[PDB]
RNA sequence: CCCGCCUCUCGGCCGAAGCGUUUACUUUGAAAAAAUUAGAGUGUUCAAAGCAGGCCGCCUGGAUACCGCAGCUAGGAAUAAU
RNA sequence: UGACGGGGAAUCAGGGUUCGAUUCCGGAGAGGGAGCCUGAGAAACGGCUACCACAUCCAAGGAAGGCAGCAGGCGCGCAAAUUACCCACUCCCGACCCGGGGAGGUAGUGACGAAAAAUAACAAUACAGGACUCUUUCGAGGCCCUGUAAUUGGAAUGAGUCCACUUUAAAUCCUUUAACGAGGAUCCAUUGGAGGGCAAGUCUGGUGCCAGCAGCCGCGGUAAUUCCAGCUCCAAUAGCGUAUAU
RNA sequence: UACCUGGUUGAUCCUGCCAGUAGCAUAUGCUUGUCUCAAAGAUUAAGCCAUGCAUGUCUAAGUACGCACGGCCGGUACAGUGAAACUGCGAAUGGCUCAUUAAAUCAGUUAUGGUUCCUUUGGUCGCUCGUACUUGGAUAACUGUGGUAAUUCUAGAGCUAAUA
């Protein structure tokens, strides 16, 4: 008898045919693009798709005034709207199953570094995040898959405490300005 | 440098005040307590030593920290109602180290006379 | 990892009706090499134990089950305390100490029980077996994580359990104490009792004398008054019960009782092992080969302990250890403070003479003068010939080792054959004849120099106290090294013996000292061993009695239906 | 087990005392008392909990041995003892009073009432008997034994006693057209008027209710509480008053 | 190989090359299966062990010099 | 999708009430230990988790659904046995 | 029966199949069996009485036993942790705010497993590509981008040492922060593979049906696409390989 | 993500099984920088166990003549703090393991109208027509003599209480 929790569960699943080419060639080309850093990173996301697409596609088999339906879709697209990969117009449940997997990796904190032109490639957002460097409105974040709603995507900045921000510079510049 | 109080319960069954610090230190370390607590009697209009504070977590990134205070009545009512701990952390109590095991050893050896040898047996 | 052996017992393993199922079974052989030899003819199987891995596949082939598997010991290097120095002794573990109760420590010599002490009382940092790069004080704390003793360390190393030992060498104690017993005892008090510690001791009639006038008796019991006074908490006794009578040795184990407050830490180390269940209250054990490694047991009880170790099998484990359970007038000396007035008695060639003392009686001055030194009185027999004599305290200086030492400067040209065939083949210091001299503990010193009192010829053998410094198991062996000497060689010899077991064993004939100890005294004329030992018993009035099954003498108790049902008819030993 | 028990784990507490999983591995077992087990809140959950004057399990014990706190205008000393459905929890010392109510999720709420209303309350009489020379007997459900009652009482009627004295005011018969409260089962904590009862040989007997909004449920009958007569409600009433709001209707009002 | 559980005699492979030279008489090796579960295939006759320890230590560690005997 | 033209004892223009061959089937309703499982809310720095938390003393969560079979219940009476 | 039952677990299109000693509930038992005392409550074993079985001390007259409680050792095994700290917590017991609790909490060993995630980034120069407004072709531009080179460069940072805080019974770990801490950033990521199944050599040296690899088909008898080595590459990645249940 | 691939022949289409592929748990091999969680003598032996420890308890309110400390600014039953022992209660819950057990356990269900229930919480407690201004005897703690090698063994002598 203890006060614990063991409640946990694996995030990914390992595919069934390990060696096809055509998966490697796609996966790999998402690794290479979206700065991601092995292929456990992308099977995550196919695993959240998946969960998300079977929730979906366990509600579309009911009449549409169950009222399971009309609340579980509402909050599931809800959700979807709240982190941006289905727009606002288009809040159907029909259009959850027309998600593409490219739509999670773009919401990640490393990728809306690169594309909000604080870094240089998407590698370089990948260490500045890593390296205390990148904070979403005063809250210092040091995880590269944090999935940016859209009411923290207008708040990115550099943070208070860091060289490319407000002040006080590393340890390599300040060595290197004693010269005697 | 600056004390926010969060949600603020002024108790009168134990005789004080219940509130949540929030302390912003942006360029310091994690602030010692009792600078805390000369804040925070300077903010009260009370003295320093009837007010105890603990548990303080300093969140991740460098910015606030997070943790409860008790502003009591008086210090009577202080040495009645405060954990001893509490009270062992400010130099009012200090406890007798034996502690357990030594404890328990003159327990199962003071089982086997009987008397006023008990207390001549140790 | 532990070498296992299969151990056969007599009983339950009857050979002629059970088919002989453990031979068959075996694998070692079963290519030939025979380590178990039956046939039904027989009364036993006989399994080899050297050619018994150890894999237990005999154990279970049999009908009548009697196989045990039983571990033997080696060098295991796992959980290792501390070792001394390269391709050197490696003490295995530590010692558990208790709150307010005596800790009793059995086992050989050079074993490892005094290296044991001084780590625990923080004479000594433990190196943890590495003696290159010795692990600093704070990463031991982390090796005995998990254990009470990070706890008890931490109260040494900041000295809040204080730690004083009675030192194992203690005839040499003078050299850095000058003065009077009065004035080196107290000043070191720190607590100003200075009455129990005297009359538990028989002290006070010694205390004019100088610390160098003492003999070895009187030299023991002064170091036990200048632990037992001073204010500590963690005390370690080292042989406790060397250089004393048995009447001393029980008011030594009574003082060291009155040491316990329950916060007092006392730990003791005997040899003697029949007050030990009056000393002790818990007695952890000291295997191993002797100097190469030994590791400490769990703590067994005081009649338990004993009684494991005296079949050699500890039962927490499953290791054995052991398979083996012509005329002379009389005359006065006065040193300084006191005369012994001998009176004039007989002697005899071909027989053996064993002196029956007390503590200041007068041994170590009665065999001076039979080598014909300190005789203020007309008349004593001087001896024809020259005389072998060995002191009671040797304190050696000599050069380099013992085979300049024992071998080239007495007997050059030697006696062997026959000499070492007969004398030093069992006593064993042809392993220690590599090392020097002056490196020796008190086990070995004593062990070489009974080697020159027996090599060299003379007629009368002047030696005394070989139970000084020595364990139980060399203690018979060297009764009968004198008995089979001296009895071939046809002289005769003076024995001094302290102890019970050994005095008994040898004597032809009983030389006793009568009077008041160490203040006015008497050396009677020659009786017999068996009016001679319940004579002096009687004045000890202490009745000894043997454990029928090992042969220990133990002693009853003082007022007991053994002990008046004993000294009624003054049989103080039944077959002496 | 040989004997009774006397613990009670976390994980094996009742759903509605909201306990967490990782305080610690026991829940406090309520006391025998006049309340069941599973249908009781003790004080220790009800200071500590729910209004938060005592932080530790040792804080309500200093609180409770100060002869502070009053459960139906007695001094109770005992930090586990039951309490619950208009048992009238009366603090003193900052001159508040609160009721036991059931709110519509099913949960024992923090409502407060008027210091003029904490004099009384209702008790649900579970069995009538004769005793002793002809003395009437009434037994109500938190196992108050009153003596000489109205004669006109009979079981699963509504009473309202005094809570100095213990004695009857007035009394409610059991009927359709009285509000109602459910201290029950699936439908606990919603609040209507009766409109029915099949009366089975030999069962529970079903009571349909119909509630302010007009939905209906029904309910065995050991779980029907008669609160006032008619339509009028003889108590303070929680905030939603028992109206069971759907969860599309309860995500609406919190947005 | 002779078990020690149970008191019966196998036929064990030793796997790698080289490794039977690592191998004194009466040792303790643990056996393991040879992968088909009961069946005892590859191109030798009746043998479904192989040999994966001696006295405690692998022999991939003896057989690459990480470990010695 | 829903009801109507085409049972009787009797209680304040009948709510109440004497009862009719059974069952299988279906649809609602009661009672169904929490934890786990789907699931709502909430930035533990994200997440696995957790039941917290939010605004400059006040406001507000700690939902819900499924839990097969057998038992209980009132609506239906095609298909199936008697 | 390698059977405690259930809530449940791993797989799963729907159906199934298998597992559940295991932290919640319910049962049973404290070496095997019995039989009882007290008590509201027991066939109690951190109670008693014997018998069986095994064991400890003995002055051989007698005495005391029960870890399937927490730690620990023996033994069996492929196969499982420290004779640590404390009642702060969560609760229970008591005549009781006050004493007690190896119940519990807390640390230690811990790649059973589960979540996060380092092992470099950028700018030069040189070379090669790309598309080019110019250019039938030689040849362009930082009049535009992409990759490489143990060929340079000064910006960022934690691993880690370690004053303090803070946490907490008292320490630790996490978080905050002060000083040190990166060129080949030697602060050097591994485990299995390259005939097909199955992503990846038609390379260089040895052995020549011997040694061996090979889950299967098969390779090995002097150009081995498979052994033993080097180079290169290619999956997975702080992990992966093998054996058995499923 | 409701999936297949090599192997009988000179070659083909099939029945067919072997081998592959992916989870998952138990071990084991090689490996290892950070950080939040976290199983862990079940499998074979419900086999054997050294040692410490795991259950005790006093309020204003059952009984104190232990100077063990201590007031009385001292003259009366006892101030007060209180070790011990008597008394009352708890030791029947918690913990641990899975050996027996296959209509037994257990689960949903229903019943006690066929029974008991320390404790809590309310009822009842001048209902009875027949030395009280308070009664008796002891035994513990304590004092004193001892036995037994040995135990949480207790025997004799002397005191004194009760919510015994
Ligand atoms: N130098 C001296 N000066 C004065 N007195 C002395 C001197 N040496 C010895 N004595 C005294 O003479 C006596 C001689 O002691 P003795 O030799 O009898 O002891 P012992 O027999 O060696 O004792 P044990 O044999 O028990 O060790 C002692 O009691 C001691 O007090
Ligand atoms: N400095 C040292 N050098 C070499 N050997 C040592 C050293 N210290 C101790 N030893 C060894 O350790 C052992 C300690 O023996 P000791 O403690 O005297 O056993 P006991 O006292 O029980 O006879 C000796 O055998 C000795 O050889
Ligand atoms: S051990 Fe073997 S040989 Fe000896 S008696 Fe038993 S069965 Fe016979
Ligand atoms: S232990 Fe091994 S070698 Fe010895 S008798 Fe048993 S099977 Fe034979
Ligand atoms: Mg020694
Ligand atoms: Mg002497």
């Amino acid at each position: 008898p203890v006060a614990r929790s063991w409640v946990c569960r694996k995030t990914y699943v390992t595919p069934r045919r390990p060696f096809e080419k055509s998966r490697l060639d796609q996966e790999l080309k998402l690794i290479g693009e979206y700065g991601l850093r092995n292929k456990r990173e992308v099977w995550r996301v196919k695993f959240t798709l998946a969960k998300i697409r079977k929730a979906a596609r366990e509600l579309l088999t009911l009449d549409e005034k169950d009222p399971r339906r009309l609340f579980e879709g509402n909050a599931l697209l809800r959700r979807l709207v709240r982190i941006g990969v289905l727009d606002e117009g288009k809040m159907k449940l029909d259009y959850i199953l027309g998600l593409k997997i490219e739509d999670f990796l773009e919401r990640r904190l490393q990728t809306q570094v690169f594309k909000l032109g604080l870094a240089k490639s998407i590698h370089h957002a990948r260490v500045l995040i890593r390296q205390r460097h990148i904070r979403v409105r005063k809250q210092v974040v040091n995880i590269p898959s944090f999935i940016v709603r859209l009411d923290s995507q207008k708040h990115i900045d550099f943070s208070l405490r860091s060289p490319y921000g407000g002040g006080r510079p590393g340890r390599v510049k300040r060595k290197n300005a004693k010269k005697g | 440098v600056t004390i926010r109080t969060r949600k603020f319960m002024t108790n009168r069954l134990l005789q004080r005040k219940q509130m949540v610090i929030d302390v912003l230190h942006p360029g310091k370390a994690t602030v010692p307590k009792t600078e805390i607590r000369e804040k925070l009697a300077k903010m009260y209009k009370t003295t320093p030593d009837v007010i105890f504070v603990f548990g303080f977590r300093t969140h991740f990134g460098g910015g606030k920290t997070t943790g409860f205070g008790m502003i009591y009545d008086s210090l009577d009512y202080a040495k009645k109602n405060e954990p001893k701990h509490r009270l062992a952390r400010h130099g009012l109590y200090e406890k007798k180290k034996t502690s357990r095991k030594q404890r328990k050893e003159r327990k199962n050896r003071m089982k086997k006379v009987r008397g006023t040898a008990k207390a001549n047996v140790g | 990892k532990l070498t296992r052996i299969a151990i056969v017992n007599h009983d339950k393993c009857k050979p002629k009706k059970c088919r002989q199922e453990c031979k068959k079974s075996c694998p070692v052989v079963r290519m030939g090499k025979l380590c178990i030899e039956v046939t039904p003819q027989s009364k036993i199987a006989w399994i080899s134990e050297t050619l018994c891995i150890g894999c237990g596949i005999c154990i279970k082939k049999c009908p009548f089950g009697a196989l045990s598997i039983v571990n033997l010991p080696s060098n295991l290097e796992k959980e290792t305390t501390h070792r001394y120095c390269a391709n050197a002794f490696k003490l295995h573990r530590l010692p558990i100490p208790r709150p307010g109760e005596v800790l009793g420590l059995v086992g050989t010599n050079g074993i490892g029980k005094s290296t044991a002490l001084k780590i625990l009382a923080g004479k000594q940092k433990p190196n943890l077996g590495k003696y290159d790069d010795p692990p600093d004080w704070q990463e031991i704390l982390t090796y005995f994580r998990g254990s009470e003793l990070q706890n008890y360390f931490t109260k040494i190393l900041e000295d809040d359990l204080k730690a004083i030992i009675k030192p194992q060498y203690v005839d040499q104690i003078p050299k850095a104490a000058k003065g009077t017993v009065g004035s080196i005892l107290d000043r070191k008090d720190e607590t100003k009792t200075q009455a129990i510690v005297c009359q538990q001791l028989d002290l006070t009639h010694l205390k004019e004398r100088n610390v160098e006038d003492l003999s070895g008796g009187e030299l023991q019991r002064f170091a036990c008054a200048v632990v037992c006074i001073q204010k500590a908490d963690i005390f370690m006794f080292d042989e406790p019960s060397s250089y004393l009578d048995v009447k001393q040795r029980l008011k030594a184990a009574i003082t060291i009782r009155s040491l316990i407050n329950p916060d007092r830490y006392i730990i003791v180390v005997e040899h003697d092992l029949s007050v030990l269940d009056y000393l002790s209250d818990f007695i952890c054990c000291l295997y191993g080969v002797p100097s190469a490694y030994g590791v400490v047991t769990m703590p067994f009880s005081v009649r338990e302990g004993i009684n494991i170790f005296l079949d050699g099998y500890v039962p927490t484990e499953n290791l054995r250890f052991r398979d083996a359970s012509y005329k002379y007038p009389g005359m006065k000396k006065k040193m300084g403070e006191f005369e012994l007035a001998i009176v004039a008695g007989e002697f005899t060639d071909s027989e053996i003479m064993v002196m029956l003392g007390e503590n200041g009686t007068g041994k170590t001055t009665f065999i001076r003068m039979l080598a014909g030194r300190l005789k203020p009185d007309e008349g004593g027999e001087v001896p024809v010939l020259n005389v072998s004599y060995k002191p009671q305290k040797i304190s050696p200086k000599s050069t380099g080792s013992v085979r300049q030492l024992l071998h080239e400067k007495i007997r050059d040209a030697y006696t062997h054959p026959q000499f070492v065939t007969d004398v030093m083949k069992p006593l064993q210091i042809e392993n220690i004849i590599d090392q020097e001299v002056q490196t020796l503990s008190g086990g070995e010193l004593q062990r070489v120099a009974l080697a020159l009192c027996l090599g060299k010829p003379a007629d009368v053998y002047l030696i005394d106290e070989p139970s000084a410094y020595l364990d139980s198991e060399q203690r018979l062996m060297a009764a009968r090294v004198v008995k089979r000497f001296i009895l071939h060689a046809k002289k005769t010899a003076f024995v001094v013996e302290h102890d019970f077991i050994m005095a008994t064993y040898l004597a032809d004939r009983v030389i006793v000292f009568d009077g008041v100890p160490s203040k006015n005294t008497v050396a009677n004329s020659p009786q017999t061993l068996l009016a001679g030992m319940n004579k002096f018993l009687s004045q000890l009035e202490i009745t000894f009695r043997r454990d029928p099954n090992n042969y220990r003498p133990r002693i009853n108790k003082l007022n007991s239906i053994k002990d008046v049902e004993q000294k009624k008819s003054g049989n103080y030993f039944f077959l002496d | 087990a040989r004997g009774p028990k006397k613990h009670l784990k976390r994980v094996a507490a009742p759903k509605h005392w909201m306990l967490d999983k990782l305080t610690g591995v026991f829940a406090p077992r309520p006391s025998t008392g006049p309340h069941k087990l599973r249908e009781c809140l003790p004080l220790i959950i009800f200071l500590r909990n729910r209004l938060k004057y005592a932080l530790t399990g040792d804080e309500v014990k200093k609180i409770c041995m100060q002869r502070f706190i009053k459960i139906d205008g007695k001094v109770r000393t005992d930090i586990t003892y039951p309490a619950g459905f208009m048992d009238v929890i009366s603090i003193d010392k900052t001159g508040e009073n609160f009721r036991l109510i059931y709110d519509t999720k099913g949960r024992f709420a923090v409502h407060r009432i008027t210091p003029e209303e904490a004099k009384y309350k209702l008790c649900k009489v579970r069995k009538i008997f004769v005793g002793t020379k002809g003395i009437p007997h009434l037994v109500t459900h938190d196992a108050r034994t009153i003596r000489y009652p109205d004669p006109l009482i009979k079981v699963n009627d509504t009473i309202q006693i005094d809570l100095e004295t213990g004695k009857i005011t007035d009394f409610i018969k059991f009927d359709t057209g009285n509000l109602c409260m459910v201290t029950g089962g699936a439908n606990l904590g919603r609040i209507g008027v009766i409109t029915n009862r099949e009366r089975h040989p030999g069962s529970f007997d079903v009571v349909h209710v119909k509630d302010a909004n007009g939905n209906s449920f029904a309910t065995r009958l050991s779980n029907i509480f008669v609160i006032g007569k008619g339509n009028k409600p003889w108590i303070s009433l929680p905030r939603g008053k028992g109206i069971r709001l759907t969860i599309a209707e309860e995500r609406d009002k919190r947005l | 190989v002779q078990l020690i559980k149970n008191g019966k005699k196998i036929t064990a492979f030793v796997p790698n090359d080289g490794c039977l030279n690592f191998i004194e008489e009466n040792d303790e090796v643990l056996v393991a299966g040879f992968g088909r579960k009961g069946h005892a295939v590859g191109d030798i006759p009746g043998v479904r062990f192989k040999v994966v320890k001696v006295a405690n230590v692998s022999l991939l560690a003896l057989y690459k010099g990480k470990k010695e005997r």
